[PDB]
């Protein structure tokens, strides 16, 4: 009858004692809802295994026999065998088939579970948002009362078809989608975000082509992409719980989830937020739109008659008997729902304990929901090593006996990869090395700078998951201002020119080797001190603020910092090998245009001749410029055919190419089955099934 | 220059170099790729465990 019991759905004295809240966390609710979000939570996740969970691609990167540095969790993880990995995916396979028609609820629930967990525990590099939070769902649904309303369970049992189940199924779910839209939005009230730095370029989508009627795209990138997500997520939160907002809620939250799904490439993020956007809606909404049907329909629609009793909810009993006392199953309840709840609300704020993983960013990327809100930019990788016997000096390939490429961002996965250099090295003829990596990256268009201490030998270094990192450059954020300025440097150039920005610490130097090809390459100073030597002669000179040097092509050069602060200065650079390539190749089109249209009457050299003709036939082989001519005009024809292309190709290629990935996975699948069951058969038969399996559906 | 793992000193240290033939790289998005077939052995590995392909 009060307002605010009306409006939150209890009341205060609901909440004077433990008793009351336990009986406020099981009061029977109806089941519809949370069967409708386990059928589609289960249909979503079938349709999701064998595309981002890597099924298709498993067989190229968990082959056996190939040297790999994994970066799990723990070190003691380590992945089996490729056919018991295909075993674990099927599995998985059937865990989600069966929340999905709700047969064997409980043990369909802890086989999807258990190897969800030791596939995303295993690889800290395919870790990201929505991930953890599928991982988050299925442990919720797996305690969760969700088959007591369309699901085969209820045929097969009389007692789990269409019963009540407790409240707190819903509130767990509830808090959960609130939370994650609450963290989102507080999260990006950064600096980076509020200011128009991340994400600066996805305002020129053809999607935010309607806005740009009313405004400019410098506004357009501003108010729309920035201050509208970060308004929609804490909205989103707070309106679809109201009854009077949930209408405009789940319109805009529809749009917004809409738009991220055609945007971006997440996956089935879009649409797992999708599916649980209505359970804020009244529990029976299942059965209300079921009972709106013609009868015909209502003979294969799920039941629409009242829910029965059920066993797990707390009854008040209104005919003189005493009230049912809560059991244990409640309680347990209603602690799990607090304590969860607390746990999910305490989480993305646990950085200050774990200080191992802190970096520039706060700790492991998948559990702090900072969507979009960093964008890094790597432009130089240098992995060198010395050897333990001789004392030789070499240099590795920077992405050597590696799948992923965000080591270059922690320093726990740069350890894990140290070690398993200095292990994999012996083969290579190496002894117990000294490996020493130099990364430069910079965040949302900064200077770019090292981020680990290039003089520190990784293998030998100390690390721990609770003490800061010693070897972990700060950032400088009081080089932030500049991005303005530098921004304009960038709109001064010309069409070939290309600005490269630098920013380095004081002792350490850069050496680099300016290649034949980059003539013209110059030096500018924009803050600090700095000295440029030339080793040819060993040359060095001292440059001042506003300073510019014509550095040498072709030869190795040295700036060393030598200043208090750091110093920023900026590498001016054009490719000349590649500008007379394309006037040479400007001049020859000239020749050929002359050649059409009637001018140049006189003979064609012949080294025109195959350009006129188009084929290398009966002749001598071109020379290399002609060769790049006409793979020019190939490759223009080809991208211009490709533009000239009607939708329904479109849709036809992109079904049949899901529906090769679908049969390929199931083909390899069965294949190792049949291995672990029957045993391998000889080679030929191998190889044989699997060039059957990778042939395209046409 | 001992096998695909090590580089010579002048590649090592070209810091201009072209990245693309455009990098922003952000998290989230989709961590699997095609690339995985270009690691080092592939084809020897792949060889033995699916015979010859
Ligand atoms: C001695 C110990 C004393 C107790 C100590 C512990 C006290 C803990 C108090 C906090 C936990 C309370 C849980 C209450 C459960 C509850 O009410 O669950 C639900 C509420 O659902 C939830 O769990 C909500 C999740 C959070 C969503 C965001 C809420 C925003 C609130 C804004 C400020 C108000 C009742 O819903 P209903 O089906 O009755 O519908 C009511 C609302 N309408 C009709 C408008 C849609
Ligand atoms: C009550 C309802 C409440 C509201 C719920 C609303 C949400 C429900 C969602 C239910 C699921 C619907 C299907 C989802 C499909 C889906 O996710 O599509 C896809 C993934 O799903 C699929 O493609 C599924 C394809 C399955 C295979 C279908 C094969 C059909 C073959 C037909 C016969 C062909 C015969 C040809 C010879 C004659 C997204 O693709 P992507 O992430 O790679 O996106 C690519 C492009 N970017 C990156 C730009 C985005
Ligand atoms: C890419 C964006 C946010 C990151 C993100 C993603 C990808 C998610 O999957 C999320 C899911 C749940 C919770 C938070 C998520 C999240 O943070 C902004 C995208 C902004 C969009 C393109 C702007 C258009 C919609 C706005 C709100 C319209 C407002 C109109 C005004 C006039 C009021
Ligand atoms: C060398 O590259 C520089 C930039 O590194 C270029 O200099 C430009 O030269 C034109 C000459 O008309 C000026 O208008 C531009 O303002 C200059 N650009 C600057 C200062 O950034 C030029 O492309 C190359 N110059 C030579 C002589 O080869
Ligand atoms: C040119 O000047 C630089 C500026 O320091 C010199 O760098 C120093 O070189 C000496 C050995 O010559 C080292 O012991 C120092 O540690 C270097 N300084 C720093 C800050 O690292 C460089 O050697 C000079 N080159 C020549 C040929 O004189
Ligand atoms: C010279 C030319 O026309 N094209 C070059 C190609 O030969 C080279 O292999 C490649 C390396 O990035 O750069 C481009
Ligand atoms: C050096 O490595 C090569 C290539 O792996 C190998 O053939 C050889 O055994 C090694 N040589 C010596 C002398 O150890
Ligand atoms: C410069 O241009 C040439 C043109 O052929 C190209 O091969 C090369 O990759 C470009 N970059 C460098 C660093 O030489």
């Amino acid at each position: 009858d009060s307002r605010i019991g009306k409006l939150l759905g209890f009341e205060w004295t609901d909440l004077s004692s433990w008793r009351r809240l336990v009986t406020l966390l099981n009061r029977p609710t109806d089941p519809a809802s949370l069967a409708v979000f386990r059928f589609l939570f289960g249909f979503l996740m079938v349709l999701d295994i064998p595309q981002e969970r890597g099924l298709s691609s498993l067989d190229r990167k968990y082959l056996d026999g190939l040297d790999v540095c994994r970066f799990p969790l723990l070190d003691a993880l380590r992945p089996l065998p490729l056919d018991w990995m295909y075993l674990v995916y099927t599995i998985m396979f059937l865990g989600a088939l069966g929340m999905m028609l709700g047969l064997c609820y409980r043990i369909s629930c802890v086989l999807f579970l258990l190897p969800y967990w030791y596939v995303f525990l295993l690889d800290k590099t395919s870790w990201n948002n929505h991930s953890y939070l599928y991982g988050l769902l299925a442990f919720q649904l797996t305690f969760m009362d969700a088959n007591h309303y369309w699901s085969v369970d209820g045929l097969l049992n009389a007692h789990r078809r269409n019963a009540h189940v407790p409240l707190w199924n819903y509130a767990v779910l509830r808090g959960q989608i609130f939370i994650v839209y609450f963290i989102a939005g507080v999260k990006k009230l950064d600096a980076d975000w509020v200011e128009g730095y991340s994400m600066e370029y996805l305002s020129r989508h053809w999607l935010f082509s309607p806005f740009k009627l009313l405004l400019s795209e410098e506004l357009t990138s501003l108010l729309v992409v920035h201050w509208g997500g970060l308004l929609l997520d804490l909205s989103a939160g707070f309106l679809l719980f109201f009854d009077v907002s949930r209408s405009i809620g789940l319109f805009f939250v529809s749009y917004f989830h809409c738009m991220n799904s055609q945007l971006f490439s997440i996956g089935m993020f879009s649409y797992v937020m999708l599916a649980s956007s209505p359970l804020f809606c009244s529990p029976e909404w299942p059965r209300k739109l079921v009972s709106y049907c013609p009868r015909r329909l209502q003979q294969l629609l799920p039941l629409k008659a009242a829910p029965q009793p059920s066993v797990s909810c707390v009854y008040k009993r209104s005919r003189g008997k005493s009230g049912q006392k809560p059991g244990l199953r409640h309680q347990l309840g209603a602690a799990f729902t607090l304590l969860y709840l607390l746990e999910q609300l305490f989480l993305p704020y646990s950085h200050f304990l774990t200080q191992g993983y802190n970096n520039w960013t706060n700790g492991l990327y998948g559990y702090s929901w900072d969507m979009m809100v960093h964008s890094r930019s790597h432009q130089h990788v240098k992995i060198t090593y010395r050897d333990g016997r001789t004392g030789e000096l070499g240099y590795l390939n920077p992405g050597v006996f590696t799948q992923s490429r965000r080591w270059k961002d922690h320093a726990d996965m740069l350890k894990q990869y140290a070690t398993c250099l200095s292990r994999l090295l012996p083969k290579y003829n190496v002894t117990e090395p000294q490996i020493y990596f130099d990364i430069w990256v910079s965040i949302n268009d900064r200077f770019q700078q090292r981020i680990f201490d290039p003089r520190v030998d990784i293998v030998q270094a100390a690390w721990s998951p609770f003490q800061r990192t010693s070897w972990v450059q700060p950032l400088l954020m009081d080089l932030s201002p500049w991005r303005a300025k530098l921004q304009e440097i960038k709109s001064s150039l010309d069409n070939h020119t290309e600005v490269v920005f630098i920013a380095d610490f004081p002792g350490l130097h850069l050496e680099n080797f300016v290649s034949e090809d980059l003539g013209n390459t110059s030096i500018q100073l924009l803050q600090g001190e700095v000295t440029v030597e030339l080793v040819a002669e060993q040359k060095n000179q001292t440059l001042r603020e506003g300073e510019k040097m014509q550095l040498p092509a072709g030869e190795y050069h040295k700036v060393y910092t030598t200043s208090p602060s750091p110093s920023c200065y900026m590498y001016v650079y054009v490719n000349t090998t590649e500008l007379a390539l394309e006037q040479d190749l400007a001049y020859l089109q000239e020749l050929k245009e002359k050649v059409e249209n009637g001018s140049e009457t006189g003979p064609l050299p012949p080294e025109l001749q195959p350009l006129l003709e188009g084929e290398v036939k009966g002749g001598p082989e071109p020379t290399p410029l002609v060769q790049t001519f006409l793979r020019r005009q190939q490759r223009l024809q080809e991208i211009e055919r490709r533009r000239n292309t009607p939708f329904h190709e479109r849709f036809f290629r992109f079904l049949l190419r899901k529906l090769y990935v679908f049969r390929r996975s199931f083909l390899m699948t069965c294949i190792s089955l049949r291995n672990l069951i029957l045993g391998r058969p000889s080679l030929e038969q191998l190889a044989q099934e699997v060039t059957y399996a990778n042939l395209r559906p046409f | 220059s001992k096998g695909a793992a090590f580089v010579s000193k002048q590649e090592a240290s070209e810091v201009l170099k072209r990245p693309r033939r455009p990098r922003r790289e952000v998290c989230e998005l989709n961590p699997d790729c095609d690339e995985l077939a270009d690691h080092i052995g592939f084809q020897e590995a792949y060889r033995r465990f699916y015979g010859p392909v």
